[PDB]
DNA sequence: CTTGACAAAAGTGTTAAATTGTGCTATACT
DNA sequence: AGCACAATTTAACACTTTTGTCAAG
């Protein structure tokens, strides 16, 4: 079994055994040598974290997406008679055409190489949508120049929602 | 009084901009030498001194 | 300055239209293009700093 | 700015100046009543048009945007109230 | 330096470049909304590498604005200004 | 990095001669005619057992554990097909390899191709996708014109693939490109227009006019039709698009909200909810609690006189009577109190 | 990206060096650099 | 009806999210070219992230305040105020398991510590550009047999799975 | 507060005109 | 880039019902 990709990440986390692994860690921290020890320290900080919030480890490799209300991002006419849309927006469906497209390809029985194609264009929209340029060049809008501003992208920043709206407005 | 199917629109004079009307500058859609948005009617841009 | 990337973009759309179509004798009219060029210049003396 | 007709910013510079005197209800007016906060906003207009008080606001709407914001990245919003326990944000909205 | 245009294949050379004479003046173009801009012609031949078919035409570019007499141009009714850049000489 | 990926992806994988490409299409259609010929053995349709060929071949828990909560499982409308054609002589299970090597070949010719799919979208570029997705649903395009494809024919793939991959592109354009959606025949239209304007253009060496460009398109074209569309075709405006030359200033923050009442409506539409109320208290016991259901004071949902009658007792003619007098009777009040006089917008 | 080919490395390295249309060296720079470590350099590029 | 001193941050589950969620939103379409009215599957859809109009539901079957709540049988639009349009969520039931890039690009790298790798090495991963192992079954590797928590490569697996084979022309 | 009579507004139904979504095109073309 | 054609939606239209109204009770 060598699954690539997210599939694979999504079952070897959910494989892991919390209690186990801090035992392991715990024995490894009386270790002599300071990299041992300090890797056992910092590695089962995350363990810890898992452990006490309760909240599993796997959940970060997501089948759902949650995606924000409408009136939130809308697009809404201006004076004029054109409209005006949020970048989101547009970042929200360049995803769920990856998504579908994907699927057509699944059922259709199409050869691995398409399928590691989509399968993986689906992994950089997907994140693409969450913090756009972390990874790798930023999506812009076709064909001209603003990078679309992702989730993460409203909150970080000056202008971050924390600042220019909820700790000033 | 009826709630008419036409209701006020017309532009205003913003608050604290107290002028005199100078250029009365008229432009129809449908006249020489002008080619308006795509799929609006006469505009007009007065000036106020 | 823009006036030469800007025609550039262009020339590229020039060995495009090239490359199929009617090859035997396309008149330059059909294979030069408008827009590359002006909207790379209004570009220019629009949105530039 | 003048030409949209609204008011000046309280940016956070602000704020602090007002944590600084002690003031918390002129806060509380800031980040709610005169600002944002949905009901709170109209209550204002409501009791001063009618010569009283204004209650104390409750959502300042821009929070309400946050909390759905960071439910998109599937951060769960737990909010909580005086002792670890659930609490309804949004009122009686996206409760299915 | 953007011709001749190459690619049995396409010389397409450059000859001229017709100066434009402006469709509306100064004065309608800040009234109008519009730019200050006049249709640049352009004349060139368009031939091929073998069959000798040196088929000319003058074809078209687009509308170029122009400066007015104290340096500033018109921007769809509003005249702009262009300024200058620095930075150190080309060379080593 | 996904650019190289792909490419670097089919280099790997070589190309294909007469040879190989005639041997390919000949076990794809033998492989197909085999599943047809299986079609009758059990019973089952051709496309049944095809796919049920797909539940061991390129992959096997993966492609029906998740097409959605619900698709043909494999323990239950699957493996009944799996171990049924299982016992059949000679004659029958043979077909089930040559259905094997054949959908084997399918998807390899497909492979094969790949080297020409991709260096197709490259010219199709600008239509909204960087490469990458163009690629994609020109792969799409490839997996129909395989099995729509036919070697008999003596006709090289390569030729055949091409126009189906143009096809699967030049239909994901109108498809994805335009945040609103706009049908096909809306964008070949568009682009009929815009070829003729950036045409003629040149020619009259200016820009047309909405009269002259839809001349050269032809009947029922006027400035209209074509000048109404062209709304339609314009996309929407990102609304982080800068105002202004300063670093600064957002689209979006720039536009209201009239979505919900302001706070002078909450308190002038309270207000007039009221002033109704004290001012309505002057009529009968009858035209006041009628004259609420005619305008839906009531129940919300407007009460016509017809059941309004039937409500009172009354007729259909009384109840139509005792709204007039009712009404302009409070008319006098509203002239002499001047309380309610405004609301006149 | 592109594979290691003996006529890829023939136009492309080429291009933004002796090709003129490429490497614009302003008439400055073709003529300040000239003087000073005492060259010819005949276009505006960097190599022939 | 509770006063609220604290609020707490977590992580979110795959179910959590569905429930969040009002529908399943599929089709790109934002709005309609022509009633510029909400898709049927829109991003901005009226159907399932409540209505634009305060009790008014699409269609108009139920056009008041009268009937309250009462979800629509006709358009399937619950009657209720335009409000739920900015807090109802939605969510998008992605084909292929994916992960979120969060705790790949992090400072810490919350997966990579997590199941103990490397940023780099784990990206190759995670982005479909490298296999990895999960229980060889006794596969031999290179004299050294491998084993789980391992990564491998493109040509290898087949080697493996499919077995090693050469060509002569 | 009421009856019969009756225009206009409103309703139920079929068909025509319009709109919208799909499938194909084979010299060869990687 | 262009096209024939099936699938729906929308529009035109034929006609019944409801509701509002006039004059007299
Ligand atoms: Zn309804």
């Amino acid at each position: 079994d060598a699954r690539m990709g997210a599939e694979a990440i999504q079952e070897l986390l959910k494989e892991l055994d919390l209690e186990k692994l801090e035992r392991e860690l715990l024995e490894e921290m009386k270790h002599p040598s300071r990299a041992r020890r300090a890797k056992a320290r910092k590695r089962l900080e995350v363990v810890r974290a898992f452990l006490d919030s309760g909240n599993r480890p796997e959940w970060m490799i997501l089948e759902a997406v949650p995606v924000l209300p409408p009136d939130l991002r809308p697009m809404v006419q201006v004076d004029g008679g054109r409209f005006a849309t949020s970048d989101l927006n547009d970042l929200y469906r360049r995803l769920i055409n990856r998504n579908n497209r994907l699927k057509k390809l699944l059922a259709q029985g199409a050869p691995e190489i398409i399928i590691r194609n989509e399968k993986r264009m689906l992994q950089e929209a997907v994140d693409a949508v969450i913090d756009n340029g972390r990874r790798g060049s930023p999506v812009t809008n076709p064909g001209s120049e603003r990078p679309l501003r992702s989730l993460t992208d409203i909150l970080s920043g000056k202008q971050g929602r924390f600042r220019q709206n909820l700790l000033g407005k | 009084e009826k709630a008419r199917d036409v209701k006020d629109t017309s532009l205003r004079v913003p608050p604290g901009e107290g002028g005199i009307v100078v250029g009365r500058l008229r432009l129809r859609r449908g006249d020489p030498g002008v080619e308006l948005k795509p799929g609006v009617r006469e505009v007009v841009r007065v000036f106020v001194a | 300055d823009q006036f030469r990337v800007g025609l550039a973009r262009l020339a590229r759309g020039v060995r495009e239209r090239m490359v199929m179509g009617s090859p035997d004798t396309l008149t330059p009219a059909k294979l030069v293009n408008s827009r590359p060029l002006e909207a790379a210049l209004r570009e220019f003396f629009s949105r530039s700093q | 700015g003048k030409a949209q007709f609204g008011g000046q910013r309280f940016g956070e510079m602000e704020v602090w100046a007002l944590e600084a005197y002690g003031a918390a209800h002129t806060l509380q007016e800031m980040l709610t009543i005169k600002s944002d906060d949905i009901e709170g906003r109209n209550a204002a207009y409501q009791a001063i048009i009618k010569g009283e008080d204004v209650p104390e606001p409750s959502v300042p709407e821009s929070f309400r945007v946050l909390v759905k914001e960071l439910q998109a990245l599937a951060l769960d919003v737990q909010t909580l109230d005086e002792k670890d326990n659930p609490v309804d944000i949004f009122e009686g909205l996206a409760s299915k | 330096e953007t011709f001749p245009i190459e690619e049995g294949g396409l010389v397409l050379d450059f000859l001229e470049y017709r100066i434009g004479d402006p469709p509306f003046s100064q004065d309608e173009c800040r009234e109008k909304d519009l730019t200050y801009q006049a249709p640049l012609y352009a004349r060139l031949q368009l031939i091929h590498k073998d069959t000798g078919l040196i088929k000319e035409d003058e074809v078209f570019l687009g509308h170029l604005p122009l400066m007015t007499e104290d340096g500033s141009f018109i921007i769809n009714g509003a005249d702009r200004v262009i300024v200058s850049q620095i930075h150190r000489s080309p060379g080593v | 990095d996904p650019v190289r990926q792909y490419l670097h992806e089919i280099g790997q994988v070589p190309l294909l001669t007469l040879e190989e490409e005639i041997d390919l299409a000949r076990k794809v259609e033998e492989g197909m005619e085999a599943i047809k010929k299986l079609s009758e053995a059990t019973g089952l349709d051709q496309e049944l057992i095809r796919e049920v060929v797909r539940a061991k071949i390129l992959g096997t828990a993966r492609i029906q554990k998740i097409p959605g909560l619900k698709e043909k499982p494999d323990p239950k409308t699957v493996e009944e097909v799996d171990g049924k054609l299982k016992s059949l002589p000679k004659e029958l299970k043979r077909y089930l390899h040559i259905a094997r090597e054949g959908e084997a070949a399918r998807q390899h010719l497909i492979e094969a191709n790949l080297r020409l799919v991709v260096s197709i979208a490259k010219k199709y570029t600008g239509r909204g996708l960087s490469f990458l997705d163009l690629i994609q649903e020109g792969n799409q395009g490839l997996i129909r014109a395989v099995e729509k494809f036919e070697y008999k024919r003596r006709f090289k793939f390569s030729t055949y693939a091409t126009w189906w991959i143009r096809q699967a592109i030049n239909r994901a354009i109108a498809d994805q490109a335009r945040t609103i959606r706009i049908p096909v025949h809306m964008v070949e239209t568009i682009n009929k227009l815009s070829r003729t304007a950036r045409q003629l253009q040149q020619e009259l060496g200016r820009e047309p006019s909405y009269e002259e460009i839809a001349e050269a398109m032809g009947p029922g074209w006027d400035a209209k039709r074509v000048e109404e569309t062209l709304k339609i075709a314009q996309e929407p405006v990102s609304l982080e698009t800068p105002i202004g030359d300063e670093k600064d200033s957002f689209y979006g923050d720039f536009i209201p909200d009239e979505n919900l009442p302001s706070p002078v409506e909450a308190a002038a539409q309270s207000l007039l909810s009221e002033e109704l109320e004290k001012a309505l208290s002057k009529l009968s016991e009858r035209e006041a609690m009628v004259l609420k259901l005619r305008k839906g004071l009531i129940d919300g949902r407007e009460h016509t006189l017809e059941e309004v009658g039937a409500y009172f007792g009354v007729t259909r003619e009384r109840i139509r009577q005792i709204e007039n007098k009712a009404l302009r009777k409070l008319k006098y009040h509203e002239s002499r109190t001047r309380k309610l006089r405004d609301f006149l917008e | 990206g592109d594979p290691p080919k003996k006529d890829k490395a023939l136009a492309y390295l080429f291009g933004l060096l002796a090709d003129p249309k490429r490497y614009d060296l302003g008439e400055a720079g073709r003529y300040k650099a000239e003087e000073k470590l005492g060259v010819g350099l005949s276009g505006r590029t960097l190599v022939r | 009806k509770k006063e609220v001193r604290k609020v707490r941050i977590a992580l979110a589950s795959p179910e959590k999210i569905r429930s969040w969620s009002y529908g399943e939103v599929e089709k790109p379409e934002t709005i309609n070219y022509r009633t510029l009215k909400p898709e049927r599957d829109g991003l901005f859809d009226e159907r399932i992230f409540g209505p634009i109009k305060d009790y008014e539901c699409a269609c108009g079957k139920y056009k008041r305040q009268r009937f309250e709540g009462k979800v629509c049988e006709r358009c399937g639009v619950e009657v209720t105020r335009s409000i739920v349009r900015r807090y109802r969520m939605g969510h998008i039931e992605l084909a292929t398991p994916a992960a979120h890039i969060w705790f790949v690009k992090d400072v810490p790298s919350k997966i990579g510590t997590l199941l103990d790798l490397s940023a780099t090495e784990l990206e190759q991963v995670l982005y479909f550009n490298k296999y990895i192992v999960l229980d060889p079954k006794g596969a031999v590797l290179d004299g050294v047999p491998v084993e789980k928590r391992q990564l491998l490569t493109d040509e290898e697996y087949r080697e493996l799975r499919y077995g090693k084979q050469e060509t002569y022309p």
